């Protein structure tokens, strides 16, 4: 046990041992973008194989070209923290060398004349935060992965849903990474017809003539040959077994059935077959015959023999005719059929009939027409069957060569077309669309690859065009290329893709779900309205793969899914799952990674099959499954094994207790709704959870974990600093290492982002533990909720449906309260009238409303604002403004007037009050900073300093620390070295040359040491003081953050984790809440109704469970307080570990005295119970525990009425469970709205909140005030409340009034749908 | 079954 | 055109017009 | 072509279309004055008829021309047609000023006209009738002053704001808006908060549940709109349903269960065979503890009836009744037999009994009995202390052997398949009928064990009672759930559809209550995503429906 | 804007130039206390007062047409103004357009 | 055969 899990075990009710540690949950994107951006020494991936893929650049002419050699990445300007305070991209510069190499004329092509060597700025990268995020425009996002179909040959069929008949139509596609794609169909009519890139349909014999095979080249590859001889004046027939097993049959001596088995006669063997002349009617012909004296062609291939041309060979003197085979079950003629409605006759009028289907209304040539062909699927720059691809193709076609081409041939098109035409004859089947070794995996490194190649052939084609011109003697190899374009498709990548989503940080499971999410849609992809039942479906290939429950609930059902816990990606990009092997009928430690296509042939144990001491089943036969379907196996047939129980779920459904007992719907609804929890003001550990939480915390991100074991020097609420062991120091180093803990930082969604220090000062840490928890975290565990007393009954009608009643003491404890930081921003630009100033002199606005602000304008950091404050003052010139004369003759009255200025203020938006915590100010270079800015600048700075001299003094310790430790080896006294003052050190005279040697390399330290320390504060001083690269026109940014407390409230939304939401109904006082025999009041309230109905048991099962944890901590803290004997606390503690036949062997005995009391006061709010999913605690195991806890074994008490004091007539269920305050707040959702803007050209009003806009009277209202008879309502609604411009003025006038009247009039809408239609050239117009 | 069956029957549509 | 609908409490309004368009 | 924020310029493709027109109108004059070759003027023309095309309607001819960003460029039908159209995005509907929304709790104080509406959404939405009051009874001079009144939230404000929202009614709306019963107009009650206050009896009207559901309020403004809302649309009215006539308000949940536990039947309780004078002996029994609310008793009831004429007659008896039925009784309203009330209440007998009121007694009545029963369910299903746990879930002895002579005889048809007595089709068919049959078999030993039970009777024999399980109790009611849910959670889940439509041949022997294992819970998402997906589709095919016979 | 195909940037776009229905309540009160406070003066400094500042009128006027009306006299024509001006300048007469400011 | 202007005027 490490430290951080020592301070509090978490009891385990699991009982099957975990032979595989789930892996690190970030690794689908970390592994993604180091293989983008590692160096390939082979060249297959990322940036080189890129710049492989795409250089060398030849000219057409062949003067010269330009060739890649290396690139490496420069350092960031900005690290992550300073790239998220300004709000710049977090990138690397690209660095490569490229070579001009320019050849000789004169001399023979490839004589290298001369060589530029030089390297050149190919545009900013952005990089991956070690948390696999990414920094773009000052933002976190994540790119996500998508879900696509790999490159290759899909066989599929219509089903027989198309034609009025069945007839089962079957059709092939093939698919690339680039280029174009070919479709081979079979109509009604049983022909073969070929789509290029989705247009007119084909003979589809046009492309094997293309590849210049003749018609009888055509018939020998597509069909077996039978043959005929003429024999001693007889028909010969070549016989083969096979094909005999309605006429007289020869070979006397064996006579078969004349026109009435096989395998009998066969037996003895003859070649000798004689058939009647009839029989030769039907076929058709195989090849060519010419007859030198007629010249002319006899009989055609793919002609069918008649009694004429039967004679015609006879005179001839030809005696052995070939004719094709043909059937009705096993061989088919469909080629044939497929030749004779083809009208081309040569390579020429193929390549002509394909020029005419591709580019319609185009003369043909001969030489476009070859090129068109040559660059459809024969040219390596548009066609690339990549390495995935070619592999998927290879397998389909089972061919075992060509591993590393890239581009189609006639053996592939070939081997294309015979598998189709076997998939029709019946051998063969289609494939699965949806079956995961189908669906490929594409991520981060993959489509940054593909969008810097793209700018790459962006930038070439002007390269090539550049060196055509021919004058390159002045020319350097970066003047030809152009950064531009490989920025834009990288920021296009980066900030515009469907898949560069804002990051999710609700909590720390919103962010690693967000990173490990598998979306279809996108680019190359599928769409919302296109894309059918089947693939929303859960394949049984997904187990392991793709979690069945973990999908959002609406549109997008189906098709984004959630990686599985152990599922990972292979070097191809297909999921692929761990699996324990069975040897010898034992299952063994050994794991192996399988794909979806391997894990068919395998039978499969699960992890609940019962196991033996000797590491083998214990029952005979075994619950398996194999190629998809479940079944019962022999234990001598079982191969694999499963590694874990939570194997087949992902994450978020890893962490439902009791998920078992809850069914999917619900399941699903907890498992969406664990992400949408906001952290609160104290984090609490959740009382029953499932073992994951740990891992999740951890591999997050969001808390500190040491790099380095030692022991913690200093500790404070915003630095940890831990001096590192002996043993695992690095030689030469300062020996210690520095956290500094982000504090009330705003998240993406205006939430909070702490870290608390969860150590002591001089407690010993070693490697992977927890220093600091960050948002929803408790030593190191992930903390969503709080633990809240729950009784299940109806209260009054106020849990009614799914409404929550709550304590006042839920509110009062803070328990649900939460920080919520906001940004507001006032840009103070430059306009036409003038500059826009941030100024104290605000007219209109008195001294009331300036007690906040500073003498520069803006407000104080601590300063606590309500609605309609001013946060940072800005006066913006204006121009004349006409003054109606009823107040010029005001102005003459009483003279006042002071409008050179308009107020455009930054205030506080309506109902948010808080305090101001921090203020930015950006200001443009060659802009004056004010007098608050300038302050800004001298915090930061002196800041800055202090942090830099503090590291240096820790670090100089450590140092100074090691040295000593160094001349201790010997062993002296220091007395008399502190004797001399220590600057005085540096002024001692040796004259002994050894000691005198040692003086100077002490001297040269202390000035490399004053060197680099300056050197490091100049750089952070040059970095806080340069300006900022304000947009075009701007000429100062403030920014204010303000902090709000939010407090429950009615119409807020909790949850827990089974799918049970709910709103709050009221805030009931603590007297009126049901209460026990001891006079404890339960806090929450729940609807028994809903659980039945729903099916989710698994919290009830945790209500039990939570009342036997808090009795065992209420036991604990008992034992505490009276300050019994730690004998008796150990046998406590020892006797609540061993509850339950559970894997987990707890030995207090090996515990410190010290351990055992912070385990216990750790212990004292209840007991932490680990219920892992499929492997849960059974329902005796919660009985023994409420036993222990002196708790019924039903989990229901007595309650009594708070109103009245009598008891409730039945026991009620009252437990502990873990509750949740999602992000569906009635703060951020109650809106209102009278009048206000509206919009340009249909003059209605705007909608949503940040707009104050107004509902929406849709359609079906409409409708229903119509059924109603409301005329006048709807008139309102139609007329004076959305678009009569006169008609609202009005009607606000009349209400002023108290008149209660409108004036209905023509709505807007209507006037523009006027002017349109006239704007089509269409009369419409009014009559009278 | 359902649906489709009502949305067919009310444009009134011809059987196959 | 935003005007009454000839149903409900408009109906009358409506015939009304169709009054005074057959006088 | 507006500026925005940023100093950046916005504009619509009109303006590209339009510009296109015009530039090579101009350069085919320019053709025709600098003589030009014939295939140079012609074009020109097909140049000029693409872009008036195009600006007419993009897309029609061929390819759609696009814009700097590479989508097409939306023309002049664009703006009229589609969903996105004119027609339907600003004329069929609308924006509406004076309309707010919020999430919406539970009243269970509120009356059937009544809801709760917060107070900042009253003071936004009502601001011109507070302002008009103000400058009316003189304390604000202006109407500046009357809105700096207001932003400053005085108390005098307050008391205006409760004068002008007095007897002003608002409409209720929430999405989707099935039927004309999905917007209804109510009294607003001003309350403190941010969320609306629904009376649960209209939610089934509303299929509003309240899990996050939003809700939108308008105000009607002129004096006829107020009156249709009061009329027409006023919650008191609509009570039938449209479609079928029923009523719309009948009570669920919570109040069905409360009515239903006061009105059971009990052997041996306290108090039995006490002899009451009326309904109001027996509250005073039950509040002092003398009787249970299960008492089988002797009560004098007076009773009226009103006959199909109007005849009026009244008569009192003794009724051999329980002491719950009588406290009911006393809000049962005159006119109605006790017949009625004299039984066991599910949901079908508080939907007769409203439906009886209403058909003998009127509107008025009825509204009132309505709320009656609302509040003395919610009470009574309080005090009853209903309560769900895991030993309520008896799962009974016989689903094991059942289980175990299932298996035993697939084993048998195994062995008859493997010596060629049978075929594949015939196995498949008959195993899936065995396992019917004992699914079937499981579920009707589960609710014979679960319905039951056996009392010491006064005599001192055992005698058989209805059950008072609180599944059982659930499920009978009528409020929520029934016998298949009970089936899966205490029976068996029985056979689950491979995602094509086929039906696996071995079930889920394990029911919520021991848990499934991890292919049990594959072959439940199997089936669970396919509902799922398919709401998701029929939702908006009946959409359209609707809309095509609108 | 966001992922919606029902979502565009021209849905979100103000229209600037108009005028709050506030404001229109504001010009026409404004408008009924002057006419009322003119009323409240003898009827020759109100006219004057009304055609040298163009109320109720299409156009303003200058000393010159304002004397034209009866005796084409400049210094008159000011003094009465400012008479006027001062005149309603005393407090009794003035809370009504006082709160106006 | 053809209806873009392009291809016409090639
Ligand atoms: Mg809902």
């Amino acid at each position: 046990y490490s430290y951080t899990e020592k301070k509090r075990i978490r009891k385990d009710f699991g009982t099957r041992p975990q032979v595989l540690d789930i892996p690190y949950l970030l690794s689908i994107q970390l592994d993604s973008f180091e293989k983008f951006i590692e160096q390939d020494p082979e060249g297959q991936y990322g940036l080189e194989a890129a710049f492989r893929s795409v250089f060398p650049i030849q000219s057409y002419n062949g003067n010269s070209e330009l060739q890649y050699v290396s690139y490496r990445l420069g350092e960031p300007v900005f690290d992550v923290k300073e790239c998220q305070i300004r709000g710049v991209t977090y990138s690397k510069p690209l660095r490569v060398k490229l070579r001009l190499v320019i050849f000789d004329k004169d001399a023979p092509a490839g004589t290298v004349k001369d060589i530029k060597e030089q390297e050149v700025y190919m545009g900013e990268i952005p990089l991956m935060t070690e948390n696999g995020t990414f920094v773009i425009n000052g933002t976190e996002r994540v790119i996500v992965s998508q879900l696509h179909r790999s490159p290759g040959v899909f066989f599929d069929s219509d089903k027989g849903k198309t034609h009025s008949s069945g007839k089962v139509l079957y059709n092939a596609r093939i698919i690339p990474y680039r280029g174009s794609w070919l479709d081979f169909e079979f109509d009604p009519k049983d022909n073969l017809y070929v789509r290029i890139d989705r247009r007119r349909k084909l003979p589809a014999s046009i492309i094997l003539r293309v590849l210049g095979k003749t018609s009888a080249e055509i018939l020998d590859i597509f069909f077996e040959k039978v043959n005929f001889e003429v024999k001693d004046q007889t028909l010969m027939m070549e016989l083969v077994p096979e094909r005999l097993r309605t006429f007289d049959i020869e070979a006397d001596g064996k006579v078969y059935v004349e026109k009435g088995h096989i395998r009998q006669l066969e037996k003895d063997g003859v070649n000798f077959i004689e058939v009647p002349v009839e029989y030769i009617v039907g076929k058709v012909s195989a090849k060519d015959y010419v007859n030198e004296a007629t010249g002319e062609l006899i009989i055609t291939a793919n002609q069918e023999i008649s009694l004429e041309a039967l004679a015609n060979l006879s005179q001839a003197g030809y005696k052995k005719l070939e004719v094709l085979f043909t059937n009705d079950l096993d061989h088919g003629p469909f080629m044939s059929e497929t030749l004779r409605v083809d009208s081309t006759t040569d390579r020429i009028s193929a390549l002509v009939e394909i020029y005419r289907m591709m580019r319609p209304g185009e003369p043909p040539t001969k030489e476009a027409a070859e090129s068109l062909f040559e660059s459809l699927f024969f040219s390596a720059e548009r066609y690339d069957l990549s390495t995935v691809g070619r592999m998927k193709f290879n397998s389909s076609i089972g061919r075992e060569d060509a591993e590393e081409q890239g581009t189609l041939d006639e053996v592939d098109i070939i081997e294309v077309m015979k598998k189709l035409i076997s998939i029709r004859n019946g051998k063969g089947e289609v494939d699965d669309i949806d079956h995961l070794g189908n669906r490929r995996i594409r991520s981060v490194g993959e489509m940054a690859e593909n969008q810097f190649r793209v700018g790459l052939v962006r930038v070439e084609r002007a390269v090539k065009e550049r060196l055509s011109l021919g004058d390159l003697d002045n020319v350097m190899p970066q003047d030809l290329i152009n950064a531009k374009p490989i920025s834009a498709a990288v920021k296009e990548f980066f900030g515009s893709s469907q898949l560069s989503q804002f990051m999710d940080q609700n909590n720390p499971l919103s962010e690693v779900t967000h990173k490990r999410r598998i979306s279809a849609l996108g680019p190359g992809g599928l769409t919302r309205e296109r894309a059918g039942f089947e693939v929303r479906d859960v394949h049984v290939t997904h187990y392991g793969r793709l979690c069945p429950i973990e999908t959002p609930e609406g549109p997008n059902i189906g098709l984004i899914n959630s990686l599985s816990a152990f599922a990972r990606c292979n070097e191809y990009g297909f999921l692929e799952t761990p699996y324990r092997r069975v040897v010898n009928g034992v299952v063994t430690d050994e794991v192996d990674y399988l794909s979806a296509i391997e894990e068919g042939q395998f039978v499969i144990a699960q992890a609940n099959a019962k196991l033996t001491e000797e590491g083998g089943f214990a029952d005979e036969l075994v619950t398996a499954r194999q190629k998809g379907e479940s079944g019962l196996h022999p234990r001598e047939h079982v191969d694999y094994m499963d590694v874990a129980t939570n194997q087949v779920v992902s994450i978020a459904a890893s962490l439902i207790p009791f998920l078992e007992h809850d069914d999917a719907n619900r399941a699903l609804m907890g498992a969406n709704m664990q992400r949408q929890a906001v952290p609160t003001l104290r984090s609490e550990k959740p009382l029953v959870g499932t073992g994951i939480e740990r891992n999740v915390a951890v591999d997050s991100g969001v808390t500190a974990v040491a790099k380095r074991g030692g022991v913690i020097q200093s500790v404070d609420a915003s630095r940890i600093v831990v001096k590192v062991n002996e043993e695992e120091l690095i030689p030469g180093e300062a020996g210690i290492d520095i956290y500094n803990l982000t504090k009330y930082t705003r998240s993406n969604q205006n939430t909070c982002i702490n870290q608390r220090p969860c150590v002591m000062p001089g407690e010993p840490v070693a490697r992977g533990d927890v220093l600091a928890d960050g948002p929803s975290t408790d030593l190191g565990e992930l903390a969503l909720g709080q633990n809240m007393r729950i009784a299940f009954m109806p209260w009054n009608g106020y849990n009614f449906e799914d409404s929550i009643l709550v304590s006042e003491r839920v509110v009062q404890d803070d328990r649900f309260t939460t920080i919520h930081i906001q940004e507001l921003s006032c840009v103070a630009r430059d306009t036409k009238l003038g500059a826009e100033e941030i100024t104290a002199d605000i007219p209109n606005v008195g001294e009331a409303a300036l007690s906040k602000l500073d003498e520069s304008g803006i407000v104080y950091i601590g300063a606590e604002v309500k609605g309609g404050d001013i946060l940072v003052g800005k006066v913006t010139p204006k121009g004349e403004t006409q003054l109606t004369p009823e107040e010029k003759l005001l102005r003459a009255i009483f003279g006042e007037k002071a409008s050179d200025v308009k107020d455009t203020s930054l205030r506080v938006p309506n109902s948010v009050a808080g305090t101001v915590i921090d203020v930015q100010v950006f200001t443009r270079d060659g802009v004056e900073k004010d007098k608050r800015a300038l302050e800004i600048e001298q915090m930061q700075l002196k800041e800055a300093k202090k942090d830099l001299t503090e590291e240096f003094q820790i670090l100089e310790g450590g140092l100074l620390a090691r040295v000593r430790s160094v001349l201790l080896a010997g062993g002296y006294t220091e007395a008399k070295l502190s004797s001399i003052e220590r600057k005085k050190w540096l002024e001692q005279t040796l004259e002994n040359e050894e000691l005198q040697n040692q003086l100077e390399q002490l001297a040269e330290q202390y000035d490399e040491l004053k060197a680099d320390f300056d050197k490091k504060f100049e750089a952070k001083r040059r970095k806080i003081t340069q300006g900022d690269d304000l947009a075009p026109g701007v000429l100062k940014i403030v920014k204010v953050y303000l902090a709000v407390k939010r407090r429950i409230q009615p119409g807020d939304k909790m949850a827990g984790r089974h799918g049970n939401k709910g709103v709050i109904s009221k805030i009931n006082p603590v007297e009126d809440m049901p209460y026990d025999e001891n006079g404890q009041p339960v806090d929450i309230v729940l609807n028994p109704l809903g659980v039945p109905s729903r099916m989710n048991i698994g919290q009830i099962l945790e209500v039990h469970l939570g009342l036997a944890a808090k009795g065992i901590g209420d036991k604990i803290n008992q034992m505490i307080k009276e300050q019994q004997e730690l004998a008796k606390l150990r046998e406590f503690l020892q006797k609540v570990y061993d509850l339950g036949d559970t894997r987990q062997r707890v030995d207090i005995s090996e515990l410190s005295d010290e351990d055992v009391r912070t385990l216990a006061h750790n212990l004292r709010a209840g007991l932490p119970v680990a219920t892992p999913v499929f492997d849960g605690a059974p329902e005796s195991s919660i009985k023994a525990m409420l036993e222990l806890a002196d708790l019924p074994a039903s989990g229901q008490l007595t309650l009594f009425d708070g109103r009245t004091g009598d008891a409730f007539e039945r026991p009620v269920t009252v437990g502990y469970m873990y509750m949740l305050k999602l992000n569906h707040l009635v703060d951020d959702k109650m809106h209102a709205r009278s009048t206000g803007s509206y919009s340009l050209v249909t003059q209605q009003p705007l909608g949503g909140k940040a707009q104050f806009g107004g509902q929406r009277f849709g359609e079906m209202e409409v409708w229903a005030l119509e059924a109603y008879g409301a005329a006048y309502t709807l008139q309102e609604m139609l007329t004076v409340k959305s678009d009569d411009v006169n008609g609202r003025t009005k009607m606000y006038k009349n209400i002023v009034d108290g008149n209660h009247a409108m004036e209905p009039g023509m709505p807007e809408s209507f006037n523009v749908l006027l002017k349109e239609i006239r704007s089509l050239g269409i009369n419409i117009e009014l009559e009278d | 079954g359902g649906l489709p069956r009502v949305a067919d029957l009310f444009e009134a549509r011809k059987p196959k | 055109v935003g005007r009454l609908i000839p149903a409900g409490t408009g109906f009358a309004y409506h015939q009304d017009r169709q009054a005074k368009r057959a006088q | 072509l507006v500026p925005l924020d940023g100093g950046r310029f916005a504009t619509s493709d009109l303006n590209d279309l339009y510009r296109r027109v015009i530039n090579r109108n101009n350069r085919l004059k320019r053709l025709l004055e600098l003589a030009a070759p014939d295939i140079i003027v012609r074009n020109e023309k097909r140049m000029l008829q693409e872009s008036v095309d195009a600006l007419l309607d993009n897309g029609r001819r061929g390819r759609a021309i696009t814009g700097s960003n590479k989508r097409p460029l939306k023309s002049l039908a664009d703006m009229i047609k589609g969903k996105q159209g004119r027609f339907r995005q600003n004329l069929l509907g609308k924006r509406v000023d004076y309309s707010g929304r919020s999430v919406i709790t539970v009243g269970p104080y509120l009356r059937l006209h009544q809801c709760g509406l917060p107070k900042k959404m009253a003071l936004e939405l009502f601001k011109p009738f507070i302002y008009s009051k103000l400058e009316t009874r003189g304390l604000a001079t202006t109407i500046k002053a009357a809105k700096k009144m207001v932003e400053r939230e005085e108390a005098v404000v307050w008391d205006i704001l409760d004068e002008v929202i007095r007897e002003h009614p608002v409409l209720l709306n929430r999405a989707p808006t099935l039927h004309r019963l999905g917007i209804q107009a109510f009294e607003p009650v001003l309350i403190e908060g941010k969320a609306i206050q629904l009376h649960p009896l209209v939610c089934a009207a509303y299929n509003a549940d309240f899990d996050g559901d939003q809700m939108a309020v308008h105000v009607p403004l002129t004096l006829e709109a107020q009156l249709e809302a009061r009329t027409l649309m006023m919650s008191t009215n609509n009570i039938l349903s449209p479609a079928s006539g029923d009523p719309i308000i009948v009570p669920s949940q919570d109040v069905v269960l409360g009515l239903y536990y006061m009105t059971r039947e009990k052997i041996n309780a306290k108090g039995e065979g006490m002899y009451l004078t009326g309904p109001a002996e027996a509250e005073k029994a039950y509040r002092t503890k003398t009787a249970e609310l299960h008492a089988r008793v002797k009560v004098r009831i007076t009773e009226t009836i009103k006959h199909e004429n109007g005849k009026l007659t009244t008569e009192t008896k003794m009724i051999d009744t329980t002491v719950g039925r009588a406290m009911l009784w006393q809000i049962v309203p005159k006119g109605l037999p006790y017949s009625l009330v004299n039984q066991k209440l599910g949901k079908k007998q508080i939907s007769n009994l409203l439906n009886e009121a209403y058909r003998k007694l009127g509107l008025k009545d009825t509204v009132i009995f309505a709320d009656q029963i609302m509040y003395t369910g919610f009470a009574y299903a309080a005090l009853s202390g209903v309560s769900v746990g895991i030993d309520d879930m008896v799962v009974p002895a016989a689903k094991y052997t059942e289980i175990a002579e299932a298996e035993e005889e697939v084993r048998e048809i195994q062995e008859q398949f493997q010596s060629g007595l049978v075929t594949a089709g015939e196995r498949y068919n008959k195993v899936i009928d065995i396992w019917a049959s004992t699914n079937d078999r499981v579920a009707k030993a589960m609710m014979e064990n679960l319905s039951s039970e056996q009392v010491i009777n006064r005599q001192g024999e055992q005698e058989k009672q209805e059950s008072f399980n609180s599944i059982y109790m659930m499920a009978d009611s009528g409020a929520r759930g029934s016998a298949a849910q009970i089936r899966q959670l205490a029976g068996m889940r029985g056979l689950m559809a491979r995602p094509d439509g086929s039906i696996i041949e071995t079930p889920i022997t394990a029911n919520f209550k021991e848990g499934l294992n991890v292919l049990q819970y594959f072959i439940s998402t199997h089936g669970a995503r396919k509902g799922l997906a398919d709401t998701a589709l029929k939702t908006a095919n009946s959409g359209y429906l609707t809309r095509r016979l609108v | 804007i966001g992922d919606d195909e029902d979502s565009h940037l021209g849905d979100f776009i103000e229209d600037t130039t108009l005028e709050l229905p506030l404001d229109s309540a504001t010009a026409t009160s404004l408008k009924a206390a002057t006419r009322d406070v003119l009323a409240g003066l003898t009827p020759r400094e109100a006219k004057v007062l009304r055609m040298r500042f163009g109320i109720d009128m299409n156009t303003d006027h200058t000393l010159e047409e304002v004397g034209k009306q009866f005796d084409v006299t400049r210094e008159r024509i000011r003094q009465i103004e400012a008479k006027a001006l001062r005149k309603l300048r005393h407090p009794s007469r003035s809370e009504v357009l006082r709160s106006f400011l | 055969r053809t209806t873009d202007p392009v291809r016409m005027y090639m």
